[PDB]
């Protein structure tokens, strides 16, 4: 209620930047699969991009979306350059972590947690 | 004469209170709550719209040549809605005195950057962002410094756990250094130590 | 007090010996568990009882600043004997 | 002259370990021929020589045993074999050896020191010194 | 006060003598033969090295290394499970769990020190009001495994039963300073 | 059920599972992945080793404190095996060789050693025993290894029933001897193949799949008298498979036929070696017999693993063999192999 | 005389070589690296024992993890350990690297270098005295002295 903006009048002007960011990531992924010798396909990389976008698709405050664009631009800086490594890039895929069950009964069989 | 306790001055207290009146009456649009501690230290508190004018003033005025930035910090206080109490520690080198400038922030109420005033503040602002999440306008780089590259979180907030949310170890299956969820062989034994007896009645928060 | 159990392991002054079904005996294979032979119960019981003259006395460990904090023991009873808390030295009066 | 005196000192160093057998036994085993005053021997066989004209890192030294507790330490020499009676003197914590200033004897102090054990058996395996905290219900051996 | 390090007073004095001197500083490497002679001087000095396992560096009674739990001359266990050594241990290396000994005495059923968390600071030995745990002299207990450096009550009591002849003497030296 | 083998934790490192396991071929190629998948969820892994301690270092990690216990042993000497299985719930036999030695033959690797281990397991009183035979293991086969492995698969049942016998296909992995073995045929300027690779079918499987399968079978209440066929998907014809190997490893491809007798003699004189041989007669024989259609048996998906295609994990193995000018090449530039069903 | 005896003696010889010429790596992260320097200093000269630093890992036979190992520096440590050519050894120095040390419960610290690289010997301290690290090095020498590699080759 009558708060200040950051880089955004409201949500459409921010979704503009969001789509620009998706654009940069989609153009950047094949270069990172090549530079650092990743052992994946360009398809699943872009799928991970769209997934990590959809993880924040439930939000409406423009300031949150702007800060998320900022964080994504930082990650894109680190990934365009090779400051980070195959380790940090493959850290998104969760290639070792066993899948956390989403069923009641398996949780009941292992653990007291919901 | 009391050897165990610290000796107190008068002239420094009077000097810094007078200079607080000076800054207050000369920069009223931005100033709040000027104060001088028991130990001789001045402390000015500022509306975030006043960061650049106040810092440029204290850097470039003749009676206030605060042209060396010592620190730029932040203090997470979840009680107050504007959590982060951002601080600037400055010295003069012409009058041999220090001053403190303070302003507030939130996760979604950033502050103007200061590199146009002190170039020292580049990495300090990057650190405040890395640690607390306070975005800074018109900053050149503004990326992390201290944390890992693929790091999710702002550690020095009070709402972040000390042991973190992820943990590392090398797996032979993938031949990498994978990040795994935190799982300790020994839980950190938190201790409750605050005695239930008022030691300092001067700071007695009344009801 | 270094009696063994039917499994064959040594037992500590804290009765601790792993059960026959406990898998945590593997760590003592081609190896050994460190267990101390000099027990404190037996060695403080292998001490005399210090007759004294007064009814209240004072026990430091014996070295002053090297013992324990100076406490005082009452010796009015005759059903039993006084006993220090830090050390286990016993006392009596006649 | 001076050269002659230092060569005489060298000859004294060469001919002060028994014979060639002992000279080599010391030289190939410590890489030093330096002679000192025998301060005192150990119950295992260490020697603990001394020579105060040297500077303050070589005026005390050990010549270790060839067998401590069945290990054949002719070559596998290590610093843990110095018992605490001589640790204090060798590391220059005192100017008082245990020949003149021996330590207080106690019924619980180890009589036979042990070298460092980290790879062999006789080493330290950790474990919980506590006991079963929660006790499980032992059901009956009968039906109904 | 202050003073300059690389400030000449001023210039404008030159003669053929000074020019020849500077030109023989140049063209002969004069200021380099000085360093050469320095290193040569060091060649003919007694070196400061020591045959380590035989001759060893000097230490003090205050030196703090391995840990050990002590006893009284009666052989009685000296710790009393007061649990402030773990309260202050700034690395949370010490876990303690206690019970009555069945003699009715306050003693520990547990005393562990993860020696890969201990910063070897001595707060525990200067806080123990009975001088039960100390930080002994030893610094030669490197191991081939992590598990060996996770101590318990038995290893600490063995370190005490081992190094008491040295611990007691170093304490004998070092009290009256604490 | 002892109170210490009760599982606790969120299923990871620094937790407990109750899967105290003796893994006998732990110093190999499948055993390292098995030990990793065990330590990854929290479980004590007794690891008997005969090698030098240099070659147990990579296993020294992959487990929290005290959960990895190594003890030395010898197949000739009993009481070095009872000592290992004395406190265990599970035992996992991965012992095996691709060549005989003066001291140990194939019988004394696949038959007599599992019999001894399973005798010790039954006498100690453990609950399970996971034996690892081969998919082609048959008493009427061509190779000494495969016949010996079928004989061991039978004798293990005869001694220790209530057992689990896993029968994988030829496994591929980072340090295998299947894809690396076919890729090292570049040092010779042409690759020989019996009948040019046709009339031969291969259904390889990945190490992670077999490892997860074993690690679930040691917890599945099923699989007590069940054999398994750890095959993997996408049955392949040998010529096309080697073509895919030599495309992903972008070197070249010069195939040509060769009979089995001269290639057997080649394998023999290559196996004349005191060191680890490059090729052997039994290896050629095992390479040039097809993999059985495994659909008479459960497999992985009856155990809780979705098998991984070769095309997704082969580059991790084969980029080692590439040169510059091709090392920075992706998976999607090799026109994948042609699958068959037959 | 006998093949096994000849093999034992050849093992002794190669172990002596790898034991007497070990070339650690200039890898010092924190305070413990200063005691590593002091072990390179004249009092406890490493070069006396045939122990000289090579800044490259490929010219290095051992690494000394002297300092705190962060989540940000662990990939580099592992890349360097891989780049070292076998036979290769690791020596964890100080409570920060053996375990977590004074930072075990923090968010950017791996709670032991043994989570990332295998460790032959652990040197405890904060910091360890240079005599202590020298004890660790000579313990690594004692360890190499009993490899029996060619013996197991003969007995396979
Ligand atoms: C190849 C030709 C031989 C090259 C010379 C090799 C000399 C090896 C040698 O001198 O052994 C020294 C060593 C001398 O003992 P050491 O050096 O190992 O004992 C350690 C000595 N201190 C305590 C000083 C560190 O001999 C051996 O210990 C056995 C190993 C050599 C075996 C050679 C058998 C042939
Ligand atoms: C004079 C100075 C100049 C010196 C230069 C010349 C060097 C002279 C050295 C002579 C001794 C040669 C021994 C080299 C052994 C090195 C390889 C090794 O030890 O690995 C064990 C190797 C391998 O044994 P393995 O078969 O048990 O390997 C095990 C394999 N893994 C690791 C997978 C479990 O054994 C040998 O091959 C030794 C015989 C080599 C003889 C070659 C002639
Ligand atoms: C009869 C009439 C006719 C007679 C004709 C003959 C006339 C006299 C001729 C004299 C000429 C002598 C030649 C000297 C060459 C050196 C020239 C020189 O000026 O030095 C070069 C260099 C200068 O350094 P810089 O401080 O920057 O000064 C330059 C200012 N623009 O300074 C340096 O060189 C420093 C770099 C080199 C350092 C290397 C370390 C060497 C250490 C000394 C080794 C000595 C042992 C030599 C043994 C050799 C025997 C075979
Ligand atoms: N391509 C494959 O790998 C396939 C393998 N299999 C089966 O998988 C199992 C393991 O395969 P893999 O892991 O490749 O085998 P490896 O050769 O990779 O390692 C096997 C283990 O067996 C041990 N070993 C071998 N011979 C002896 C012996 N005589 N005495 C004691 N220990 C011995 C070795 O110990 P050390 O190395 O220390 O001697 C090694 O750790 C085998 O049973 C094999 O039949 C089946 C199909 C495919
Ligand atoms: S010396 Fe310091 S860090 Fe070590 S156990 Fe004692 S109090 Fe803890
Ligand atoms: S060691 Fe000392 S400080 Fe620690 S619990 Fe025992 S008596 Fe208390
Ligand atoms: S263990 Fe101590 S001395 Fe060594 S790096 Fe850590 S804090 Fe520094
Ligand atoms: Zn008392």
């Amino acid at each position: 209620t009558s708060v200040k903006p950051i880089f955004s009048r409201d949500l459409n002007e921010a979704k503009r930047r969001v789509r620009e960011l998706y654009r940069a990531w989609y153009r950047e992924v094949p270069n990172t699969v090549h530079l650092m010798q990743l052992d994946i396909t360009v398809k699943q990389g872009r799928d991970k991009v769209r997934e990590m976008f959809m993880k924040n698709a439930h939000v409406t405050d423009p300031r949150v979306v702007d800060l998320l664009v900022i964080k994504g631009k930082m990650e894109l800086q680190e990934t365009i350059k090779v400051w980070k490594q195959r380790t940090h890039v493959m850290r998104f895929f969760h290639e070792t972590e066993t899948p956390r069950p989403k069923d009641f009964l398996s949780k009941f069989y292992m653990g007291h947690d919901p | 004469k009391r050897p165990t306790v610290r000796p107190r001055s008068d002239v420094t207290h009077k000097q810094l209170s007078a200079f607080g009146e000076y800054v207050a009456e000369i920069l009223p649009k931005y100033v709040q709550q000027v104060q001088v501690s028991c130990l001789d230290e001045l402390e000015i508190c500022i509306h975030p719209d006043g960061v650049i004018p106040t810092l440029t003033f204290l850097r470039d005025h003749t009676n206030a040549q605060f042209k060396s930035l010592a620190d730029l910090t932040a203090v997470d206080v979840p009680t107050r809605q504007n959590r982060f109490e951002i601080v600037y520690n400055l010295l003069s080198l012409r009058f041999n005195s220090r001053i403190r400038v303070k302003t507030y922030a939130d996760e979604l109420t950033p502050i103007d950057s200061i590199v146009s005033v002190h170039i020292a503040a580049n990495w300090y602002e990057r650190e405040v962002w890395d640690m607390f999440g306070v975005f800074f306008f018109n900053h050149p780089d503004l990326r992390r410094i201290l944390t890992d590259y693929g790091f999710e979180g702002h550690p020095f907030r009070k709402d972040f756990p000390l042991t973190g949310y992820v943990e590392l170890r090398y797996d032979d299956e993938v031949k990498r250094v994978v990040a795994e969820p935190v799982e300790l062989a020994q839980e950190f034994r938190k201790f409750d130590l605050n005695s239930p007896w008022e030691a300092f009645p001067a700071y007695r928060q009344p009801p | 007090g270094v009696q063994v159990s039917p499994s064959g392991e040594k037992i500590t002054h804290t009765g601790q010996v792993y059960d026959e079904k406990d898998y945590r005996r593997v760590r003592f294979v081609d190896r050994q568990k460190e267990v101390n032979e000099n027990f404190a119960i037996d060695l403080i019981a292998q001490q005399p009882v210090n007759e004294v003259e007064h009814r209240i006395i004072a026990c430091d460990g014996g070295g002053g600043a090297l013992g324990h904090p100076k406490v005082y023991i009452n010796l009015d009873k005759e059903t039993k004997t006084g006993t220090c808390g830090y050390c286990g030295l016993q006392f009596k009066q006649h | 002259m001076e050269l002659v005196e230092v060569l005489k000192r060298g000859v004294q160093q060469v001919t002060g370990h028994g014979g060639l057998r002992g000279l080599l036994r010391v030289f190939f085993r410590a890489n030093d021929i330096r002679i000192g005053t025998l301060v005192g021997e150990d119950k295992y066989g260490n020697k603990y020589y001394e020579d105060n004209k040297q500077f303050f890192g070589r005026h005390r030294w050990v010549i270790y045993t060839t067998e401590m507790n069945g290990k054949n330490t002719f070559w596998d020499v290590d610093g843990s074999m110095v018992p605490p009676e001589w640790h204090r003197w060798l590391h220059c914590m005192t100017d008082d050896p245990p020949t003149t200033n021996p330590p207080t004897a106690r019924k619980f102090i180890w009589t036979n020191h042990k070298f460092n054990v980290s790879a062999t058996p006789e080493q330290y395996v950790p474990y919980s010194t506590t006991r079963k905290k929660i006790h499980e219900w032992v059901p009956p051996s009968t039906p109904y | 006060t202050y003073k300059y390090v690389n400030k000449k007073e001023q210039e404008s004095e030159v003669d053929m003598k000074s020019a020849t001197d500077n030109a023989a500083r140049i063209l002969m490497w004069t200021e380099l033969i000085r360093g050469l002679g320095m290193t040569l001087s060091y060649l003919f000095r007694e070196p400061a090295t020591i045959n380590y396992p035989f001759e060893k560096g000097p230490l003090s009674p205050r030196f703090r290394g391995e840990h050990a739990l002590r006893r009284y001359p009666s052989g009685e266990e000296r710790c009393i499970a007061c649990k402030l050594c773990e309260a202050i241990c700034p690395a949370q290396a010490i876990t303690i769990e206690a019970e009555p000994r069945a003699d009715g005495s306050r003693r520990t059923t547990r005393y562990d020190i993860d020696m890969t968390k201990c910063i070897y600071c001595g707060f525990c030995q200067e806080a123990c009001p009975v001088d039960a745990i100390v930080e002994g002299p030893n610094f030669e207990f490197s191991t081939e495994t992590h598990e060996e450096l996770l101590y318990n009550k038995e290893k600490l009591l063995n370190n005490g039963d081992k190094w008491e002849a040295e611990i007691a003497a170093n304490i004998q030296a070092d009290y009256l300073y604490r | 059920l002892h109170h210490a083998v009760i599982p606790h934790g969120k299923g990871g490192r620094s937790s407990v599972s109750g899967v105290v396991a003796t893994v006998f071929g732990a110093t190999g190629f499948l055993g390292r992945y098995v030990v990793n998948h065990l330590g990854r969820m929290g479980s004590q892994v007794i690891i008997p080793y005969r090698c030098d301690v240099y070659d147990i270092m990579h296993l020294r990690l992959m487990g929290d404190l005290g959960q990895l216990t190594f003890l030395e042993w010898d197949a000739r000497d009993k009481d070095s095996i009872r000592k290992a299985v004395q406190h265990s719930n599970v035992v996992i036999n991965l012992i095996g060789r691709e060549w005989e030695t003066r001291n140990f033959d194939f019988e004394d690797v696949f038959v007599n050693i599992p019999r001894a281990i399973a005798q010790a397991s039954k006498e100690a009183g453990v609950e399970r025993f996971i034996h690892v035979s081969h998919l082609n293991a048959s008493m009427k086969s061509s190779s000494k290894s495969l016949r010996s492995k079928a004989v061991g698969e039978k004798e293990v049942r005869s001694v220790f029933p209530e057992a689990i016998i896993i029968r994988p296909s030829d496994i591929f992995g980072r340090e295998d001897r299947f894809l690396n073995h076919f890729a090292n045929y570049r040092w010779f300027l042409a690759v020989p193949l019996v009948s040019l690779g046709f009339k031969t079918v291969k259904q390889p499987v990945y190490v992670a799949d077999v490892s997860k399968g074993i690690v679930n079978a040691t917890k599945d209440p099923d699989a007590v008298g069940k054999t398994f066929a750890f095959t993997g998907p996408n049955r392949y014809l040998l010529f096309h498979l080697v073509k895919y190997i030599f495309g992903m490893t972008h070197r070249t491809f010069i195939p040509y036929p060769l009979p089995l007798f001269v290639y057997s003699w080649i394998g023999k004189l290559f196996g004349l070696s005191p060191f680890e041989p490059w090729t052997t007669k039994d290896k050629v024989e095992r390479i040039h017999i097809s993999d059985v259609m495994p659909t008479d048996l459960p497999g992985l998906e009856d155990l809780g693993v979705q098998p991984t295609p070769l095309e997704l994990k082969s580059i991790e193995v084969l980029r080692r063999h590439r040169t510059y000018r091709w090392l920075s090449s992706e998976i999607e530039e090799t026109k994948p192999a042609k699958t068959v069903n037959y | 005389s006998r093949a096994e005896y000849v093999v034992t003696k050849l093992d002794d010889l190669i172990n002596w070589a790898r034991r007497s010429s070990l070339w650690p790596m200039t890898f010092g992260l924190a305070c413990c690296a200063v005691e590593m320097m002091h072990m390179a200093a004249p009092r406890y000269d490493m070069d006396r024992f045939g122990v000289v630093f090579r800044a490259s890992p490929r010219q290095a036979d051992v690494m000394i993890v002297a300092g705190t190992l962060t989540n940000k520096m662990a990939p580099a440590l592992r890349k360097v350990y891989d780049q070292m050519p076998e036979p290769r050894y690791v020596v964890s120095m100080g409570s920060c690297a053996n375990g977590g040390g004074y930072y075990h419960y923090s968010y950017s610290v791996v709670r032991g270098c043994d989570r990332i690289v295998p460790v032959d010997i652990y040197v405890p301290g904060c910091p360890p005295t240079a005599e202590a690290l020298l004890y660790g090095i000579l313990q690594l020498q004692r360890k190499i002295k009993r490899e029996q590699k060619l013996k197991i080759w003969y007995r396979r």
